[PDB]
């Protein structure tokens, strides 16, 4: 049987994925059948398991992660492995890095040399002065700060918290990752959240150049060189993440807030003109000084993006934060519509309708909600104001879309809790009711036909076994609400 | 002296020999204590000078040379960033010592330099000998800061077709 399933699953490489899936649970059962043979199979799959580093392996990860479940203590069993598996572990991240580390998780939290070993690789990882691989050290480093319990020995914590930050003068592609991942590790301690803020803090200070009534504080110019090195609207979205998740567990909170009051004050207290971009003929593709506006335009959009989020937390039913909510969208499609982008002369609809957005799937559904079955004496009109928005209505739910075929296409998303499925599955129940009953209503409602006709994609092709739970929310009679 | 002094006054006691500096051997605890003496007695731009000067001096003594393998923290400060890369460079030609000291600098923090002590390390590599100047050379992944990472590379890719026998 074990011959058979190891020539299985090389033959797997539709009839490919059927074959891989017999494969996988033909060695599943075998493994929980099997007992003599537990340590020979670990070891025989452990070999294997390193045995493709060109070609992809995801099923090879799959199967170990499963067995590894199964039995927690059997590579516990199969030591002198848990040094040894990290050979050439930074050479293919293909997510295949996350999902070994997951799946060996249990054995570091029980298994002190295996921290220990990988914490030595850790500093040839994150010092490795290319940046080909150092993405995936990063990463595995991210996923083991909550891999490793907080409870509160906490001298370990404080050692490793400088060991990113090290690197945080780093490539703004390498530079991304932590921003999005950061928030995952926020929510497990205490401590560790005060300096991961006061770190997050400095960087945004190195760039806020505060003032009154003056130019716009972002210096754009920063990130301009050819290519960036500072991405701007994924610290900002990971900034507001933290001090949200901050401010619910429960000085630099206080700047905090004041910074982004400041800048969203800034931001309306000025205009194309006070930023680098005045007139329409200023930035041209191919152009040194085009690429660079071009570069200023892509992250000041985005900017504006991540402000919108937070006055809406802090507005609660306030028609000043909504005027500023308001009048912050308008500088957000000032640059678009005419200069959007540049101009983009390929009549193709690039992210639904516009770049990659910046919102958490929370938010965008809670907006909609606001905008559209949001009636009660209990609001101050700001929402009406709001619906007086077309232009708003349009990208209220635009950003929805391309964030519904980000999970089409690829199984993971952007923003908070973007690959918790069951997180998504609950905010994927919640937005189509607006989206069904705007365009029931009775263009704007064009885009509702999109956003359900993608929502139902997804979940039939994804949650596979969640939709009963679907059906319930809709609202074993599956044909019977189907055919309504 | 200045540095002595405010040594003994808070951060490490004056160390004889190889034998561990009298502070509490952790980047906080000593580093603050340090960092507060520097503030406190070399404060005055003289008293500062006098400070260099002593630890210029200790530096040069063999007994703290070799405790050295406090220091750490002055050199962590960013006044004392040149000052410690000064330090290594008059100590490079008159000393495994070269090799220590390429070994300290590798994985090291950021300088009060971008694009000069790379200069100087391929200077010294051009005078230096052969295991030495290798030594150096094979230090630059650690030493590309990203300050000077085309033109030392340009720089390096000349050199190697000149360096025909250091190629390697």
């Amino acid at each position: 049987l074990v011959d058979l399933g190891f020539s299985l699953m090389e033959s797997y490489e539709m009839p490919a994925q059927q074959a891989c899936k017999l494969g996988a649970s033909i060695l599943l059962e075998t493994f929980k059948v099997h007992e003599p043979i537990r340590s020979d199979i670990l070891e025989q799959v452990l070999n294997r398991v390193l045995t493709k580093a060109a070609s992809p392996v995801s099923h090879f990860i799959d199967l170990l992660s499963n067995i590894v479940v199964s039995a927690p203590l059997v590579l516990q069993n199969s030591s002198s492995r848990v040094t040894e598996t990290f050979d050439n572990l930074s050479f293919l991240p293909i997510d295949t890095v996350q999902g070994l580390l997951r799946a060996v998780q249990p054995l570091l939290k029980v298994s002190m040399s295996v921290r220990d070993s990988l914490i030595l690789v850790l500093q040839k990882a994150i010092f490795s002065r290319q940046l080909d691989a150092r993405k995936a050290a990063v990463a595995g480093f991210l996923l083991l700060l909550r891999n490793f319990k907080i409870l509160g020995n906490e001298a370990f914590c404080l050692e490793i918290l400088g060991s990113l930050r090290r690197c945080l003068s780093q490539q703004a592609d390498v530079r991304l990752m932590l921003y999005e991942g950061f928030y995952d590790v926020l929510r497990r301690n205490s401590q560790l959240a005060s300096s991961i803020m006061e770190t997050l803090l400095s960087q945004i200070k190195q760039y806020y150049l505060p003032q009154q009534d003056l130019l716009p504080p972002l210096k754009l110019e920063g990130c301009i060189m050819i290519f960036l090195q500072e991405p701007l609207a994924h610290l900002l979205c990971c900034i507001q993440h933290c001090l949200a998740w901050y401010k619910s567990t429960v000085g630099f909170e206080q700047n905090f807030e004041e910074m982004l009051e400041s800048v969203t004050r800034r931001m309306i207290k000025s205009e194309l003109e006070d930023f680098e971009l005045d007139k329409s003929a200023d930035f041209s593709p191919s152009s040194g000084v085009g690429v660079k506006n071009n570069i200023y335009a892509i992250q000041v959009m985005g900017i504006c993006e991540v402000l919108i989020e937070y006055n809406f937390k802090i507005g609660n039913f306030s028609k000043n934060k909504f005027e500023d909510v308001l009048g912050l969208f308008t500088c957000y499609n000032k640059l678009s519509e005419i200069l959007k982008e540049k101009a983009g002369k390929n009549k193709s609809t690039l992210g639904n309708r516009i770049a990659r957005s910046f919102l958490s799937m929370g938010f965008v559904s809670t907006l909609l909600t606001a905008l559209f079955r949001d009636n009660a004496q209990s609001h101050e009109e700001s929402l009406a104001v709001l619906r007086s928005s077309t232009e708003f209505m349009r990208y209220a739910v635009s950003v929805a879309l391309q964030k519904v075929q980000q999970l089409e296409e690829m199984g993971q998303t952007d923003g908070p809790d973007g690959q918790n499925p069951e997180k998504m599955f609950q905010n994927l129940c919640k937005i189509t009711r607006v989206l069904l009953w705007r365009y029931t209503s009775i263009s704007i409602s064009l885009l509702c036909l999109e956003g359900l006709l993608r929502i139902f994609n997804t979940m039939q092709q994804l949650y596979a076994a969640r939709i009963p739970q679907f059906l319930q929310a809709l609202d074993i009679n599956v044909t019977e609400k189907a055919a309504f | 002296g200045v540095f002595e002094e405010l040594l003994r006054t808070s951060g490490i006691i004056l160390k004889v020999g190889e034998g561990q500096n009298e502070i509490a051997v952790d980047q906080t605890a000593f580093q603050k204590k340090l960092r507060v003496a520097l503030e406190k007695h070399p404060s005055y731009p003289g008293v500062v000078n006098e400070f260099i000067s002593g630890l210029e001096s200790h530096i040069k003594d063999r007994s703290q040379f070799k405790n050295c393998l406090l220091i750490k923290l002055l050199l962590g400060i960013k006044i004392l960033q040149p000052a410690v890369v000064t330090l290594l460079l008059e100590k490079i030609p008159e000393f495994n010592f070269p090799r220590l000291i390429v070994n300290q600098f590798k994985w090291l923090d950021g300088l009060l330099d971008s694009q000069d002590l790379v200069k100087k390390l391929m200077q010294m590599l051009s005078v230096s000998p052969v295991p030495i100047q290798h030594d150096i050379i094979t230090s630059l992944p650690e030493i590309l800061e990203d300050s000077q990472q085309n033109e030392v590379a340009r720089e390096l890719s000349c050199l190697l077709k000149q360096g025909r026998r250091l190629t390697v």
